[PDB]
């Protein structure tokens, strides 16, 4: 936010029974997501006047009927994007945001990511969305192992 | 070329720098200007290759 | 608008204002509209008397220097260019200049016409009238201005 | 061949593995066998997903190949410009094709060029010519008054400007657009039909909006580009290319277009009492202009469609929308087209 703007669509998207045997989800919000989300809600953030890259996962979620068919699952997708968006920001810019994220907060994202993946797999409509999130499932685990080690290094 | 007029009877070119051999290249970046500069003269530089000319051998693309 | 309404009123009453005569720099102290007697008035004083009937006062004799610094006008088209296709875009009430040295001015009216006084220089007896723009298009000079009262003072 | 989630495949594989022995039933996350099975199941799921996507792509490619109805590539942007001279012209000048036009604005460095020569008549003051953008895509849709200079000597030219925006510049057609075009083509095999004439007139890539009006003994065709201005060359090309679909025993004519004007006034009650400034009003007005200008002659203005278009913004921000003037749907005449005029938007 401090350095460069963000797309309008992502800003609009971010601001806002079934159970898996292996996975047990929970709604524990990360500490970093608590503060970053307030900035997105407030107007103090640059934003572009045009949008591109329609192949992103955000447009896939908007196109499908996940909002009305499964708003609870739609809410979890926003939570995953919120934590995912914040951890991208700190490395590129604003290193002061470090020492506000822990391995437990990142670990629970995979639990929610796998929990919603099973529900999306019951229908063939969400194949594109399932193909994207599974790629990030292995991405977060690498960050979890290195996050304690990177924090001490910095 | 010093002594060429290239006039027409009761006809003229609205854009200046015409009739003479003047050529103007315009663009907002080097890759835009360089593409016009190379493209102006490259295809006419013919040779006796059995197969083409310099354009096929030289890509001169991916400029920025 | 004030200027458009005044121009329409002048056009409606144009035939009845035969008492007003043409002179080079006529600056009479008597209002032409408040007297039946004939009086010699030029275009600048005519405009001054027309705009003095309402609350607006302007100044006297309202020569060419009035437009330079008083701020009562904003230019629409500058001098030095002359396009016959853009004439239709004008609106009634716009002031039309004439002459190479701002010798005379006029008020634009629809249907490609303008209102001004034309005649021989040494105090012609011809009254005010309306003339087609085709013959006088040559001496138009391209200068056009417009009025504005809401923001002034 | 059917989609199956990772968990079901993993459970089936674990159940199969447990047959014949009982020295394996320990599948905590720390176990390496569970990790290997998870990786295998993930690869199988990705293989199934990619197989389904490739099957869909192959169906599309077969549809392309069978009827030779190739997808439309990137479409060039083009429009019209006005050339202004210092003084009225005295001699018939010449403007060869390929003359460049460039915008001095740094935000829009894209260039334009001509294709057809134009001749300026004597005693002229202005002339209108067509310019085609070299680049193809969204960059060609520049705002109004973007082109300022000809990027040449311009000895007899003072300035150049465009009175209308560029809308023909579009990206590659999506899958849904190609599907609709192919459905129209399939339904268009029977000539001497209105649905067939629709495809016959729409076969030209430049045409976007098109409508056909029929009467007792005459057929009339109404069509236009995205900008909404028919051209003589387009009419000639339509006549030349439509001979394979015209009715044999009935005359046909391709002409007629008119820009219908309407003023839209709407009242918006934002959920957040704060941030009700004019910037968001300007953004909403621009969105409404883009929506209304995108309509075609066949389409007609609908209140609910406008509500859906404007309410694409998240419902949390905009809580209620209403129209002070618009209360009933408006039926566009066949020749005319509805589009934005002067739009006024206010909070309350």
């Amino acid at each position: 936010n401090n350095f460069i703007p963000q797309p309008q669509g992502l800003l609009r998207f971010l601001n806002t029974s079934f159970v898996s045997k292996f996975y047990t989800p929970q709604l524990q919000l990360s500490e970093l997501a608590k503060k970053v989300l307030t900035n997105i809600k407030t107007d103090d953030i640059p934003v572009l006047e045009r949008e591109f890259n329609d192949n992103t996962i955000i447009h896939k979620a908007n196109d499908t009927l996940l909002k009305v068919q499964a708003p609870r699952m739609y809410m979890i997708l926003q939570s995953i994007v919120l934590e995912a968006y914040a951890i991208v920001n700190c490395f590129v810019e604003n290193p002061s945001s470090l020492k506000y994220l822990t391995e437990e907060d990142v670990s629970i994202t995979r639990e929610n990511l796998n929990y919603v993946a099973d529900y999306l797999g019951n229908y063939d409509d969400y194949n594109s969305v399932v193909l994207d999130l599974r790629d990030l499932d292995l991405c977060f685990s690498a960050i979890e192992l290195q996050l304690p080690l990177i924090k001490k290094e910095a | 070329i010093q002594e060429v007029q290239a006039v027409l009877p009761e006809v003229g070119w609205l854009i200046d720098g015409d009739g003479d051999n003047e050529v103007k290249f315009t663009g907002s970046s080097a890759h835009e200007v360089m593409t016009g500069i190379i493209r102006r003269f490259i295809p006419y530089m013919k040779y006796n290759y059995t197969e083409n000319t310099i354009d096929n051998y030289l890509d001169y693309d991916d400029l920025s | 608008p004030l200027s458009t309404i005044l121009a329409l009123d002048l056009n409606d009453n144009l035939k009845s204002l035969s008492n007003i005569k043409y002179m080079f720099k006529g600056a009479p102290k008597e209002n032409p509209f408040g007297t039946d007697k004939d009086v010699y008035i030029d275009t600048y004083n005519l405009l001054y008397w027309l705009y003095l009937g309402e609350d607006e006062e302007l100044a006297y004799p309202m020569n060419i220097n009035y437009f330079f610094t008083e701020g009562r006008f904003f230019t629409i088209f500058g001098k030095g260019h002359k396009y016959k296709v853009d004439v239709s875009k004008f609106i009634v009430g716009d002031i039309l200049f004439f002459g190479r040295s701002d010798t005379n001015i006029g008020i634009y009216v629809g249907d490609g016409e303008f209102i001004s006084m034309m005649g021989k220089f040494p105090k012609d007896e011809t009254p005010i009238g309306k003339y087609k723009l085709d013959d006088y298009w040559n001496e138009f000079n391209g200068r056009v201005m417009r009025f504005d009262e809401e923001v002034y003072i | 061949m059917k989609t199956r989630k990772l968990t079901n495949i993993l459970s089936k594989l674990i159940d199969k593995t447990m047959a014949g022995t009982s020295k394996i039933t320990d599948f905590t996350p720390g176990s390496a066998s569970r990790s290997l099975l998870e990786a295998v199941s993930l690869e199988i799921e990705q293989f199934y997903i990619l197989t389904k996507e490739n099957i869909d792509w192959g169906i599309q490619e077969g549809i392309i190949e069978a009827f030779d109805f190739q997808k439309r590539q990137s479409k060039r942007a083009y429009g019209d410009v006005t050339i202004q001279f210092y003084q009225p012209l005295d001699m018939r000048m010449y403007i060869p094709a390929g003359t460049t036009f460039t915008s001095t604005r740094q935000e829009y460095p894209q260039q334009f060029e001509t294709l057809v020569d134009y001749y300026a008549e004597p005693d002229s003051t202005e002339i209108v010519v067509e310019v085609y953008c070299k680049e193809t895509g969204v960059a060609g849709n520049v705002p109004e008054g973007t082109i300022n200079t000809i990027a040449s000597g311009s000895s007899l030219i003072r300035s150049v400007n465009n009175e209308y925006s560029f809308n023909t510049g579009t990206k590659e057609e999506s899958q849904e657009d190609f599907k609709r075009r192919f459905h129209s083509f399939v339904e268009s095999r029977g000539r001497a039909t209105n649905k067939s004439v629709r495809y016959g007139a729409l076969q030209i890539p430049d045409v976007e909006g098109v409508y056909v009006y029929e009467e007792t003994g005459h057929i009339t065709v109404f069509a236009h580009d995205r900008n909404g201005n028919l051209s003589d060359t387009l009419k000639e090309d339509i006549i030349d290319a439509l001979q394979d679909y015209r009715p044999s025993g009935i005359m046909l004519d391709v002409t007629g277009v008119e820009k219908e004007e309407v003023n839209v006034s709407a009242t918006v009650t934002i959920s957040n009492k704060s941030r009700i400034g004019d910037t968001l009003q300007k953004h909403i007005e621009s969105v409404i202009r883009s929506y209304l200008n995108n309509l075609k002659t066949s389409d007609d203005l609908i209140i609910t469609d406008l509500i859906q278009a404007i309410m694409n913004i998240d419902d949390v921000l905009i809580y209620d929308v209403s129209f002070d003037n618009l209360d009933e749907n408006i039926i566009v005449p066949p020749q005319g087209i509805i589009r934005a005029g002067e739009i006024k938007v206010e909070l309350k």
